[PDB]
RNA sequence: GACGACAUUAGACGAAUCAUCUGGAAAGAUGAAUCAAAGAAGGUAAUAAUCCUGUAGUCGAAAAUGUUGUCUCUCUUGAGUGGAUCCUGAGUACGACGGAGCACGUGAAAUUCCGUCGGAAUCUGGGAGGACCAUCUCCUAAGGCUAAAUACUCUCUAGUGACCGAUAGUGAACCAGUACCGUGAGGGAAAGGUGAAAAGCACCCCGGAAGGGGAGUGAAAUAGAACCUGAAACCGUGUGCUU
RNA sequence: GCAGUAAAUGUGGAGCCGUAGCGAAAGCGAGUCUGAAUAGGGCGUUUAGUAUUUGGUCGUAGACCCGAAACCAGGUGAUCU
RNA sequence: CAAUGGUAGGAGAGCGUUCUAAGGGCGUUGAAGCAUGAUCGUAAGGACAUGUGGAGCGCUUAGAAGUGAGAAUGCCGGUGU
């Protein structure tokens, strides 16, 4: 589930508690399905909302 | 002090003066022994090893249950008591070499060269001059010099023909003046040093 | 000495004590470890400093102090160690390093005052104590601090 | 491998010249209203590790 | 592409010993010799420098390869001085939240990364010097490539071992990951030795045969193929002394 | 590290220990710290260390041998039930 | 002249097994093993003779260790009751 522009993908880490008890967690990108111009012909693909902050044409 | 220089024939030519701080000290048998042990230990390529209970093939299943059978409790078919099992504490690959202080290494070469100069086993010859390898001629030289079955010949630097000539005479080893070692001087019952090697060995070892 | 008659230095070698080989050796059955408890087990014993659950010494006691990451500590040369030089002779840190009285200039050279000169000479080091100053000036000779 | 040092102890003892270890004192953090003025300056000092404990912890501080 | 250069995937030459004794056979013993740039090693009817294969030394490729000297070949600008303007890596640095990493526990984390929101400067600039700043010093991010020293051995080649010598050493010296076990993953053995030479016992006798007993082979056949030595437990047959 | 033969050995003097200790430290020095003290008291000061090695222990390693109930990861199995 | 029971345990001296270095030796005119014997030392143990056996093995000094078994409901193999 990667972005077709930036590459922002998910990542693992730890959910830590008040007693520093650790559990594995994940962090996903704010991936949104948008119809952009892939090689001319329009196509729907996942793109991050930071890549849409400035620069992408829907 | 003054040792007679003979020709390869055995007839006296001149006389040289080797110091008593190198070829006339009182031998330290405690230092010479430790130096012989060191050299003989340093020569051990210990490459000897066995397999313990982790390196024997298989052996992972508890061979039978712990209780109920009437047998002794066992945990692997590769335990030390089992035929075919791991060895407890046997040989492991290791080295055997150690070191001694530098000054002690020098008192051991001097002590061995002084034992072989108190027992009258140091024949200083002038030069060697072998112009081609021939063994029958090196046997004639050592017999005309009346040297024991076991002799160590010392040249100045590498003398190719003297070396190729004494390689097969059984009981003779050829060594440069810098490659003198205790195990070799102490096996040799007699020495034959070139006058140039004799002045070099006095400079280096004292 | 011959290679087939050699002897080791007297009292320099000793045969080690093999354990668990017969009763006659005196360490036969239990191998000198007593009968039971942790001491009698393989890999047994207790970690050093442990006190059976009693609060160990080094937690009964408080820590104190710090470390001044930058210390100026010098290789010290005593007064009497300077009488291996000669009279009038102009010693320097390099000269005494050559003489070997100081195995390394650590962060400078400091002259302290223990013995006597028996001499008259000038010096040049990094720091001096008072006693060094009066001891040099009494016999005569300067001390140019660098 | 190279033997380690009890870092918890290296912060509590300074090594002295005859091989003793100078330690700080106990009973000196709080509750001073319950201890006498005599107890306090006689605790404002330094003692030496007792030989019995030295036999116990010789190796924990070998590199000090 | 086009010439050479050593090396490697066949190989070649290679010194010098005879006699007696004991023996089934000598390499042993004894005597007399010899060679050695070769007295490394393995064979040989016993323990061989001189019997054999070799060894030191030297020589050697049709070919097919790694490798390397060159000759080509293919590429191709090198500086200074001004410096007025211009340019020098953006959703980036960096901040906030939450995590990881760095000997150092969202923390000072400065150094550094990831997710989520924000979000800069363009030399008259930007970053770092362990909260940190001011000054000093150093550097110039956010594009890319880069051999050597370094790690390892399924192999191949040569060799070494105060390493094991068949309950050891590989599980496996021997048709072994095989008998066998399990539906399967898997688990997994036991088992080398006649003699120098097979000379492996022509014939005869008892017996259906297995065996045996002569004769013969051999130094030896309680070395006859389950075969070198052949212990103990255990099983027998005699008996001297006892009950 | 280099030479050397998988050796001795030679070279290599970064470092390492000692010759000065005291104090948390700045720092001072046969003294130093506390303290106003030139008081008292603590630790020092009366040189002997270092390199290698035999032996005895201890640490880190599975560390004298055998032996759990069990935990976790990746696979195999509904031909019995 | 005195001392000498001894378990956990400390100390010391030693006997043995394999291998290595050197020296010196023994071996088909019979090595190592194996069996027997009425032999020697304070002990661990060491020889000698005679049989089987058909090729290696002692001794001195010194080095190293997979060095010494009677018990672990030990493992493997044989054979009992």
């Amino acid at each position: 589930k990667q972005c077709f522009v930036t590459g922002r993908k998910a990542s693992t880490g730890n959910r830590r508690s008040h007693a520093l008890n650790s559990t594995k967690r994940r962090w996903n990108a704010n991936l949104q399905k948008v119809r952009i111009l892939v090689d001319g012909k329009p196509k729907k693909v996942w793109v991050s909302a930071r890549a849409l902050k400035s620069g992408k044409v829907t | 002090a003054n040792y007679d220089v003979l020709k390869l024939d055995g007839t006296k030519s001149g006389s040289i003066e080797l110091s008593d701080a190198v070829f006339g000290i009182e031998p330290n048998n405690s230092v010479l022994f430790e130096a012989i042990n060191l050299q003989r230990a340093s020569l051990r390529q210990g490459t000897h090893a066995v397999k313990n209970r982790s390196a024997v093939s298989g052996g992972g299943r508890k061979p039978w249950k712990q209780k109920g059978t009437g047998r002794a409790r066992q945990g692997t078919i590769r335990a030390p008591q089992w035929r075919g099992g791991g060895i407890v504490f046997g040989p492991t690959p290791r080295s055997y070499a150690y070191k001694m202080p530098k000054k002690m290494r020098r008192l051991a070469l001097r002590s061995a060269l002084s034992f072989k100069a108190q027992e009258n086993g140091l024949t200083v010859v002038d030069a060697f001059n072998f112009e081609a390898p021939k063994t029958k001629e090196f046997k004639n030289v050592l017999s005309t010099l009346e040297q024991p079955k076991k002799v160590l010949v010392v040249t100045e630097n590498e003398d190719v023909n003297v070396e190729l000539s004494a390689r097969n005479i059984p009981g003779v080893q050829v060594t440069t003046a810098q490659g003198l070692n205790v195990l070799d001087i102490t096996n040799a019952d007699s020495l034959v040093i070139t006058e140039a090697a004799a002045k070099k060995v006095e400079e280096v070892l004292g | 000495m011959k290679l087939h008659e050699l002897k080791p230095a007297e009292g320099s070698r000793k045969e080690r004590n093999r354990v668990g080989r017969g009763v006659a050796t005196g360490n036969g059955k239990t191998s000198g470890r007593g009968h039971k408890g942790q001491k009698a087990r393989s890999g047994g014993g207790v970690r050093p400093g442990f006190e059976g659950g009693q609060l160990p010494l080094f937690r009964r006691l408080p820590k104190r102090g710090f470390t001044n990451i930058n210390r100026k500590e010098y290789a010290i040369v005593n007064l009497d160690q300077l009488n291996k030089f000669e009279d009038g002779t102009e010693v320097t840190p390099a000269l005494l390093v050559e003489s070997g009285v100081v195995k390394n200039e650590k962060s400078g050279i400091k002259i302290l005052g223990n013995g006597s000169l028996d001499k008259k000479l000038t010096v040049k080091a990094h720091k001096f104590s008072a006693s060094a100053a009066e001891a040099i000036d009494a016999k005569g000779g300067a001390h140019e601090v660098i | 491998p190279k033997m380690k040092t009890h870092r918890g102890a290296a912060k509590r003892v300074k090594r002295t010249a005859s091989g003793q270890l100078k330690r700080s004192r106990a009973f000196t953090s709080h509750l001073f209203a319950n201890k006498s003025t005599k107890q306090k300056r006689q605790l404002r000092k330094a003692r030496l590790v007792s030989k019995s404990d030295m036999k116990r912890v010789k190796q924990l501080l070998a590199y000090k």
